[PDB]
DNA sequence: TGATTACGAATTGC
DNA sequence: GCCGAATTAAGCAATTCGTAATCA
């Protein structure tokens, strides 16, 4: 755990050793954008923004990611609803209960699992609008993505339109699987089966796949 | 309505989806039309009566034969027949997208479908009746039933058109702006409305200057104005605050215009321009539908496009507006890659390749001259453009190294005079191009007044011209309609797909027109195939005359020649080994008869076999011959209109487009050559190989060694058809036209798939010329068959051949005579390649012109020439290593950037994007940039070269060499010496001045 | 994304499970969904392969020379018959060790193999040993079934199995030379064995023991035998009479033996072994012109150059014997299956499968001889180069080009009377 | 410590 | 309340350069 001061709020980055060679590019890129962000009221809290960046990246082997916060009441951490009020979390939560064949639960968290590491494209959000600070986070998540990339084996994409051009994002290849979002309308995700390929492909790379039931919480 | 003609077709993405139309009518209204807009499928009969949820709509299309065009192999003369079947079909259309299991056609678009179906085309002019429209909207229709609404169709009509260009000019203190932190300083619009008035008008930021300047400045005559509504476009300049301009810029981005063109604008002009406002104001640009149902923000969106070569990958990127009202958004900077072909794609570069000219000095003294441009100097043409460019230039560019000011200019009735800062100059016609400017731009913003605000003014406004300039010149308006026309395409689709998908409107018409479909049951294997012959070079210098012989369209002629489709393909036979291949060919030749069936040899598919006989039948005509034909008579139409050309825009103009339908028509071979194309046929392109090579070696055969004595002409062999038997006459005595006197030989030398080199043992040029066009016409009368024609290219004098596709000449044109200047002609040399250098092309043309001049007077007592070359390049390489003059552009190379390589290390684009990481400006996916070679500047001469790809470093516009930096010269004048070595025949001197120089072993051909 | 996806990545990686233990058509399976997963996911974790070395030895350890002591759990005992090594897997063809090729098998084999495939899918690979047109059972794994109810079907569907022992043990018991004599004595074959492979209930891995002696012998001559239509086995004897077994004529060529000299050899018990890994050109006409002229190389087998004739097609086209021309469409409509077999089957491989002639040489004779036709009938030909002549082989496939010729122009002169 | 060969990549000509 | 929209790809032949792999 070290740390490291900006001029903005939250004024202060608190990282783990696995985010290192980052870090100072960031903030370099986040001195010249937060005078302009910090003028609207933002999901998640401003405080909220970098509280991934204290998880370790060295046991990592699937990231899933989003495109943007929960327009209201995000939390911080990518996908958690602490309610269980959200949709998207909810259907997950049902998709893979299905797969898994528990049926007794009351809230599903992608943080807990082990070897699973949740993500946001954009870290931050306006009350009501989606997509409202892509052009403030463009740098910084290109480059924390791509970091993300070198450590991780498979990359979940969550938002066909949304990521239909994440391999010009990327460097070097990785294994891509890019679906629908759980809240899509014209129910699509039912229909989706991209846990079992994750797991297939895993165990197709000699890694030990993922204990899918594991973020359950009861 | 009425009468209206056609501009654009647009989409609209919303809940509803439909279909657009603008059209203009006589007297200038505008009309938009709505259609709805479905999805397009082909069923059969039994098919459609199995449908258990009906059909929205079903159309008959009668009675179609299906026919399968898989290729298997055959052992013997057991072939059975094609899979073909005829039956009733239907065209259903649906409102949403459904899932038929055995449905046909499915390659083909949904506005393809519309168009053909309706009888629609997509550049026309209609006589529209109203009983099938009605008025939604002032100005906008919407038409249920566009088949009867678009029956009748009337000549074409002229339209007047409204543009719009524009530039920006932002600050900028250290490096690329940044849009959080650097203010717009100008934005300068050229516009065009519909009653035909150019207005010209610059917006220059006053939050940068002082009060006083601002009131001097309205003193000198500019104006002020601190509201929207105060704005006169008549004032060319004007002077506000950056929120005021950019809420002028979303006015006017916000007009429906026709086109609103501009230079790198949508990755950097639109874009700068809406993040601005987003962050000064909260506003957005917002377009409307015509039905004003839909309303969408500006949002500048990437179009990458991946290689079809190996490991895919991605290979370019484009940027799109994504307005619904109709206007058309043209970047130059995309349509000039995907069209021409440069070292740099800078708008300085384009403007110095397109608008250059002749000048005649008439004044000398001072530290200026004087110039003047007109039909009597250069061409007709040329100076009536440079004098249209020279209206908003500044600075121009003579004799391609000198950056000069001008002073004073005068557009005369024909041409122009100008008057420079240059220094005196001892000459009498010398060229002039519009190019760089020697301005620091980082350093006048440092120390910014009045004065370097209205000099920006200037170089703005000059900017934001040379897009009409460009637009002109390039004929985009022409090209467009040919394309819409041709393509069956909408305006905004033209200049976005390659052959696959402009290829299939005219594919479909041609279909429903022999009501034919064609589908695949099992899967494509590829194997690798052979391609034209390319001869030998005879010897280097020849100091006699050439004539050069080239076929027109080779490949698509020998397609319809042979009728080669993968639907005319009767079948493939094999054979092991020498009695069943025996058997077979004794068995082939009569139950295949040669008039009708045509029997093409191929080398073998696999190790395996020995033998590969191809057939193929002309009873009926294929589809890919009437494809070429429809292509080959667009082409034919464009040369035609070419030649009556005058002017050098309209020449330019048409050789490109009848240039680009050639292009097109060999893609068509091509395609069948490709894998994952639906026109894929290893046979059909195996045998127009094939049959290309034998009239390549047929032609050769008759040429060399021919005689013309007396009046006749005899020539080597027998004019036998290298195919079957026909009732043309085989002999080899011809009668002439030429004089009786005449006696010479022909001999032949070099040959490229289809040309032919004949030497021929003269060296005037008129007798040349007149022997040349009388033995093409033999050779067309009684030589050649069916569709092959030749014809006489040129006359090539002081021919050197270095390998076998590099040579260099001079050219004398067929309509050409000896008191005529010639044309110097480079084919594969190190002066074309984009990736040699510039100082290594003026070593080696002085060089290859002084060993000329020294052979053309001769010495060579013993190795004479070889010891002055090698002495004089030891001394001139000395020097330059000595005195470092020479200054960095002419040690710079030039590479594309992509991301498709086996394996990722690659020091290229690890190269590429550590620059991207360390820099502001980005090199995007199918940009060229420039590098060169760098070592540190305490280093000596270095003998033995380890790693040189560590050293490349890449050069930006605002690079400057460091005082403890060098530039690399070892590479070049390695690569220097080594082509000078492989020019001249001694070898031991040669090699140990290579090895005492750089300690290495010198390559010979 | 979609349910097709996920069963070709499931047969993606059950095809890269077994890989040492594949054919061609897996392969190219193999590489085509690799191609695929890698266009669609931009990377997989495995890699194409185009050598593919089979091996055996990871269910395989080193043998033993010594004597050892064994005692805890029920012991099964298997021998080991002599003779090639062949490799069987689910629904794939035949590979050899170490040079795996297409061998062609009998029909009623393949029959075989596959409805005991079908029968269950719980079959890793089954290990074949050929002696002399001699198919025997040799190895069968499982890891779920046991090695008895296995070959109580491979026996009770027609194919010959070896008689595997189980034997039990209470107390610390020495295995050597005896147990092993004991053993073989307990089999009552006469078929040669080489080692006993001894496995426990549960245990995958299987260990071989093998006991030999080294010693020299003398080689006096060299005999051919034959066992069936046209096919041979050599045999060398000694001075003092012994019988020695060898592999293949390619042990014989391999061994580089020469005549009148002594060689190494691995005595047993019973029988004996030469003993290999001692150009290739002398020794293989040196073998033949000692052996003498009317002989010729079929792959792994010795044949003469005979007269041969019209008995010599009927036979294996199982048709009633007859030497009438005329009737020769008679029997053709009686049977369906050899109506069938002649019509798919093409007119040159006729001829040449009829004369037992061998693929490669033949082919490249022919390619080099040019001929001369009418009425889709040989009438003349020639030799041009003579460079493959240099093989003794080729002249004497060369020796009956006249038989040759009269048995392709009575076939297609034939089958164009029954179409 | 050298000679020599094989492969990929960039470019131009048909 | 909390997305997604159907699709958009020519061939081979020859040369020149650097770097990695293999051979005495
Ligand atoms: C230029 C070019 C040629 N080719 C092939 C097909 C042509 O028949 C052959 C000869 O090239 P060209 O002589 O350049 O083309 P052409 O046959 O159309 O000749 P012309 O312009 O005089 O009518 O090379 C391609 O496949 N692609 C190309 O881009
Ligand atoms: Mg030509």
């Amino acid at each position: 755990m070290n740390s490291v001061t900006i001029s903005h709020a939250p004024y202060t980055i608190t990282y783990h050793d696995d985010w290192e060679p980052v870090m100072s590019q960031l903030v370099e890129f986040y001195n010249e954008v937060a005078s302009w962000l910090l003028r609207d009221e933002t999901s998640p809290i401003p405080d909220k923004f970098f509280i991934q960046l204290k998880q370790p990246l060295r046991n990592k082997r699937v990231c899933v990611c989003g495109i943007d916060p929960y327009p209201k009441d995000g939390t911080g951490v990518p996908f958690e609803s602490p309610n269980f009020t959200k949709k998207s979390i909810k259907e997950i939560a049902s998709s893979i209960s299905r797969l898994t064949g528990v049926i007794d639960y009351k809230g599903y968290n992608l943080n807990i699992i082990d070897g699973v590491i949740p993500w946001n494209y954009y870290l931050s959000c306006k009350l009501g609008e989606t997509k409202s600070h892509a052009i403030y986070w463009d740098k910084i998540s290109k480059l924390l993505l791509q970091h993300i990339t070198k450590h991780v084996s498979v990359l979940y994409c969550l938002g066909k339109t949304d990521f239909s051009n994440i391999r010009a994002k990327l460097e070097s290849p990785v294994t891509t699987i890019v679906g629908y979002h759980p809240a899509a309308r014209d129910h699509q995700f039912e229909k989706d089966r991209s846990f079992e390929i994750i797991n297939v492909l895993l165990e197709l790379d000699n890694k030990t796949p993922i204990n899918w039931a594991q973020g359950f919480i009861y | 309505s009425m009468d209206v003609r056609c501009i654009n077709w647009f989409e609209s993405h919303g809940e509803n989806r439909f279909l657009y139309l603008k059209s203009r009518c006589r007297n200038g209204e505008t009309v938009f039309i709505r259609f709805p807009h479905y999805f397009y499928y082909v069923v059969t009969d039994e098919i459609y009566q199995s449908l258990s949820p009906p059909p929205f709509n079903a159309r008959p299309m009668g009675k179609m034969r299906t026919i399968d065009i898989d290729e298997t192999i055959s052992y013997n003369l057991d072939i059975k027949d094609r899979k073909c079947s005829v039956a009733d079909m239907w065209l259903i259309e649906e409102p949403k997208k459904r899932s038929i299991q055995n449905a046909t056609m499915d390659e083909f678009f949904n506005i393809s479908w519309f168009y053909i179906s309706n009888g629609i085309s997509p550049d026309g002019c209609y006589s529209l009746d109203e009983q099938y429209l009605t008025k939604i909207n002032n100005g906008c229709y919407h038409c249920d039933d566009p088949r009867n609404c678009f029956a009748k169709e009337i000549p074409r009509f002229d339209i007047p058109r409204s543009y719009l260009f524009l530039a920006i000019a932002c600050h900028f203190d250290k490096k690329f702006p940044s849009v959080f932190i650097n203010p717009i300083s100008h934005t300068s619009y050229c516009y065009i409305d519909l009653s035909g008035k150019r207005l010209l008008f610059t917006l220059i930021n006053e939050e940068m200057l002082t009060e006083q300047e601002i009131q001097e400045a309205v003193d000198r005559g500019c104006l002020r104005i601190q509201s929207l509504m105060e704005m006169d476009y008549e004032r060319e300049l004007v002077l506000c605050s950056e929120i005021v301009l950019l809420r002028i810029a979303k006015q006017l981005l916000e007009l429906t215009f026709d086109y609103v063109v501009t230079f790198n604008g949508h990755n950097f002009d639109l874009r700068y321009i809406t993040n601005r406002l987003e962050l000064l104001t909260g506003e957005k640009i917002i377009f409307r539908s015509p039905d004003k149902k839909e309303a969408v923000h500006l949002c500048i969106y990437e179009r990458n496009q991946s290689s079809h070569k190996g490991v895919c990958g991605m290979a370019n990127t484009t940027f799109h507006v994504n307005n619904n009202n109709g206007t058309i958004f043209f970047d130059l900077y995309s349509f000039i890659q995907k069209s021409e072909k440069l070292d740099s794609y800078k708008l300085d570069s384009i403007s110095k390749n397109a608008f250059s000219c002749m000048g005649k000095v008439l004044n000398r003294g001072v530290r200026e001259m004087t110039f003047i441009g007109d039909d009597t100097t250069d061409a007709k043409g040329k100076a009536d453009t440079f004098a249209k460019v020279l209206t908003t230039g500044n600075y121009v560019t003579v004799d391609e190294d000198i950056i000069c000011k001008v002073i004073r200019k005068d557009i005369l009735e024909n041409g122009f005079k100008v008057v420079l800062s240059c220094p005196t100059l001892p000459n009498d016609i010398y060229k002039l191009s519009f190019g760089k400017d020697d301005i620091d731009l980082a350093q006048m913003y440092k120390d910014y007044n009045l004065n370097i605000a209205l000099d920006m003014a200037r170089y703005c406004i000059h900017d934001a011209c040379l897009c009409q300039y460009l637009w002109e010149y390039y004929g985009v308006e022409t090209k467009t309609d040919a394309g819409a026309a041709t393509y069956v395409l909408p305006q905004s689709m033209v200049f976005e797909y390659r052959a696959s998908t402009i290829i299939k409107g005219p594919l479909l018409k041609l279909l429903l027109e022999t009501k034919t479909i064609l589908v695949r049951s099992e899967t494509k294997q590829k194997f690798p195939y052979e391609g034209g012959k390319v001869f030998a070079p005879k010897q280097k210098m020849f100091s006699n005359n050439v004539l050069i012989f080239d076929y027109n369209s080779l490949y698509p002629n020998v397609c319809i020649f042979g009728n080669l489709s993968p639907e005319t393909l009767v079948g493939v036979v094999v054979s092991t080994n020498r009695l069943e291949e025996e058997i077979n060919n004794q068995l082939l030749l009569q139950k295949y008869p040669p008039p009708r069936y045509i029997t093409v040899h191929c080398e073998p598919r696999l190790p395996n076999l020995i033998s590969e006989i191809a057939i193929f039948d002309r009873s009926i005509e294929g589809t890919i011959p009437r494809l070429l034909r429809t292509f080959l008579a667009e082409r034919a139409r464009y040369k035609k209109m070419l030649k009556q050309a005058t002017s050098s825009t309209e020449k330019a103009i048409y050789d490109s487009m009848q240039y680009t339908y050639k292009i097109v028509a060999n893609s068509v071979y091509g395609l069948m050559g490709f894998r994952n194309s639906a026109l894929y046929s290893y046979a059909s392109a195996k045998s127009c190989t094939s049959i290309g090579r034998r009239m390549i070696l047929y032609l050769e055969s008759v040429l060399n060694g021919a005689e013309l004595s007396n009046g006749m002409l005899r020539f080597a062999n027998t004019l036998s058809n290298p195919f079957y038997m026909d009732d043309r006459d085989i002999n080899p005595i011809v009668k002439t036209s030429l004089p009786i006197d005449y006696r010479f030989r022909f001999r032949s030398v070099y040959g490229d798939t289809d040309s032919v080199f004949t030497e021929i043992d003269s060296q005037d040029v008129d007798k040349s010329i007149e022997i040349a066009k009388e033995l093409e016409r033999l050779i067309n009368s009684r030589v050649l068959f069916n569709n092959f024609k030749i014809e006489f290219e040129a006359v090539y004098k002081n021919l050197i051949m270095q390998s076998k596709k590099k040579y260099t000449t001079m050219k004398y044109s067929a309509s050409s005579n000896s008191k005529s200047v010639p044309e110097r002609i480079n084919k594969g040399t190190s002066e074309t390649r984009r990736d040699v250098s510039k100082f290594h092309k003026n070593m080696i043309k002085t060089y290859k012109t002084r060993l000329s001049e020294m052979l053309s007077e001769g010495r060579m007592n013993s190795n004479q020439v070889c010891i002055d070359i090698l002495r004089s390049l030891e001394t001139d390489l000395r020097s330059e290593f000595d005195s470092r003059s020479s200054p960095l552009e002419l040690f710079m190379l030039s590479r594309m950037h992509h991301s498709n390589y086996k394996s990722a290390d690659n020091p290229n684009m690890y190269l590429v994007t550590e620059y991207n990481k360390n820099n502001p400006e980005t090199i995007e996916l199918g940009e060229r940039y420039y590098f060169a070679y760098i070592c540190p500047a305490n280093v000596p001469w270095t003998k033995k070269l380890v790693n040189i790809k560590t050293y490349e470093t890449i050069i930006d516009r605002s690079f400057k060499l460091g005082s403890n930096q060098r530039i690399f010269y070892e590479v070049y004048f390695k690569r220097l010496t080594s082509e000078i070595v492989n020019l001249l025949d001694n070898k031991v001197l040669c090699i140990s001045f290579f090895q005492r120089m750089f300690g290495s072993r010198p390559t010979f051909y | 994304t979609s349910s097709a996806d996920l069963t070709n990545l499931k047969e993606l990686l059950s095809l890269y499970k077994s890989l040492r233990f594949s054919d061609s058509v897996a392969i190219e399976k193999y590489n085509s969904l690799v191609e695929w997963g890698t266009s669609t996911y931009w990377k997989i974790g495995v890699q194409k392969v185009t050598n593919v070395e089979t091996s055996i030895s990871d269910y395989y350890d080193e043998v033993k020379n010594k004597p050892f002591n064994i005692d805890p759990g029920y012991y099964i005992f298997l021998p080991v018959y002599f003779g090639s090594v062949f490799i069987y897997s689910k629904g794939k063809n035949m590979v050899e060790l170490g040079s795996g090729n297409s061998f062609q098998i009998p029909d009623e084999i393949r029959s075989a193999c596959n409805k005991v495939l079908d029968s269950d899918n719980g079959i890793d690979f089954l290990r074949f040993v050929l002696l002399n047109n001699r198919w025997i059972m040799e190895d069968a794994i499982s890891k779920y079934q046991s090695p008895v109810n296995i070959f109580k079907l491979a026996s009770e569907y027609g194919l010959n199995i070896p008689n595997y022992l189980e034997i039990e043990i209470e107390e610390d018991t020495l295995f050597d030379d005896e147990l092993y004599s004991i053993m073989e004595r307990s089999f009552d074959d006469t078929f040669p064995k080489i080692s006993i492979s001894y496995i426990k209930l549960g245990e995958l891995k299987r260990q071989v023991v093998d006991f030999f002696k080294f010693s020299f012998m003398y080689i006096e001559s060299i005999k051919v035998d034959r066992i069936g239509d046209n096919i041979f086995i050599p045999s060398v004897i000694t001075k003092s009479g012994k019988k020695i077994l060898v592999k293949d004529v390619d042990h014989l060529i391999r061994s580089k033996v020469r005549e009148h000299t002594f060689v190494k050899v691995k005595k047993k018990n019973t029988f004996s072994i030469l003993y290999d890994y001692d150009t290739r050109g002398e020794v293989i006409k040196r073998i033949i012109d000692t052996i003498g002229r009317d002989y010729y190389v079929n792959g792994k087998y010795f044949s003469k150059v005979g007269i041969a004739g019209l008995k010599q097609l009927t036979n294996k086209l199982d048709i009633n014997e007859c030497a009438t021309v005329d009737e020769l469409v008679d029997e053709i409509n009686k049977s369906g299956t050899v109506k069938r077999k002649i019509k798919n089957q093409s007119v040159f491989d006729l001829s040449r499968e009829c004369l037992g002639y061998p693929e490669a040489d033949f082919i490249t004779l022919v390619n080099n001889m040019r001929f001369k036709i009418e009425n889709c009938k040989v009438v003349n030909f020639n030799i041009e180069n003579t460079n493959c002549l240099n093989n003794p082989s080729i002249e004497t496939i060369y020796g009956n080009f006249n038989q040759f010729v009269s048995i392709f122009n009575t076939v297609t002169d034939v089958k164009k009377r029954l179409f």
